[PDB]
């Protein structure tokens, strides 16, 4: 399988080029943080 | 927050030289280290 | 380890550009004065009568 | 110390041009060639 991989060659660097736009698309719609907030078995309540 | 931020990119673009450096090291070669480092987005794409 | 990198250049090469690189990042980082600490230190103690 | 171990030797062997049995420079042209004539001329008279 992969010797015939080998003998196309230009038709894989195609199909890199999409998994780098496809790598590029996933990683800016995918939003940031920190670290996450863990349920601690206990919170508080605030009275004003 | 006003002290610094945004500064991963600039750890990482190092990164990548350092990484290159130590491949062409190894090798030695200037361009094989290019076949090793063409894997980063494989990983990537199932993560994101 | 001469005739080492005599046949490796690469390597060799690879060795000065992580120092040059580490260094750069160094000199943006490091403090800039005319002189490092060389006064020895004092402590006053002050009063009112 | 550690340059002249690694990094110059493998300049000198590839960087450097051939130079022939019996060239002291005393062959070139301009100022460089009375420099070579000059100094080769000293080098015999400090030794005797
Ligand atoms: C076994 C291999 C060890 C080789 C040692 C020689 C290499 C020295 C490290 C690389 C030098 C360049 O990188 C330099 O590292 C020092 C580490 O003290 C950093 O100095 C750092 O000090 C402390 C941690 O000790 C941090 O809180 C601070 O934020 C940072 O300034 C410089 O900001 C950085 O510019
Ligand atoms: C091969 C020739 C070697 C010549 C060596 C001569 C080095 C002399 C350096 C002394 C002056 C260094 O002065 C130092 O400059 C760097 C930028 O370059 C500054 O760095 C500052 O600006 C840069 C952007 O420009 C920021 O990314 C950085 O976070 C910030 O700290 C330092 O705040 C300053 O203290
Ligand atoms: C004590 C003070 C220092 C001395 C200053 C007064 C000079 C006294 C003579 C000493 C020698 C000076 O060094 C001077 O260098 C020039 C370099 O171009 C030499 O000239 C040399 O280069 C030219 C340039 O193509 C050639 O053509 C020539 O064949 C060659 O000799 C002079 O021959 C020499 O007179
Ligand atoms: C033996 C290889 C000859 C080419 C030398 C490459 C020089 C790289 C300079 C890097 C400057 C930071
Ligand atoms: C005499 C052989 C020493 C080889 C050392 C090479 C490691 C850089």
């Amino acid at each position: 399988s992969v010797g015939g991989i080998l003998r196309s060659t230009g038709r894989y660097l195609v199909l890199y080029l999409i998994i780098v736009v496809g790598m590029a698309y996933l990683f800016v719609r995918l939003p940031s943080s920190f670290l996450p907030d863990e349920d601690q078995g206990v919170f508080m309540t605030m009275v004003q | 927050e006003r002290l610094s931020g945004n500064q991963a990119p600039s750890l990482y673009a190092i990164s990548l030289i350092v990484v290159f450096l130590c491949l062409a090291a190894l090798y030695e070669s200037w361009s094989i280290p290019f076949s090793v480092m063409l894997v980063v987005p494989l990983g990537v794409i199932g993560a994101l | 380890m001469p005739n080492f990198f005599i046949d490796r250049p690469i390597f060799a090469w690879v060795i000065a550009i992580i120092i040059m690189l580490a260094g750069g990042l160094a000199i943006l980082k490091l403090p800039v004065a005319q002189y490092p600490t060389i006064a020895p230190p004092a402590v006053t103690i002050s009063a009112s009568y | 110390v550690l340059v002249a171990l690694i990094l110059t030797p493998a300049l000198c062997a590839t960087m450097l041009k051939p130079i022939a049995k019996g060239d002291h420079g005393e062959g070139k042209k301009g100022f460089f060639g009375w420099f070579n004539r000059m100094f080769e001329k000293s080098t015999h008279h400090y030794t005797d």
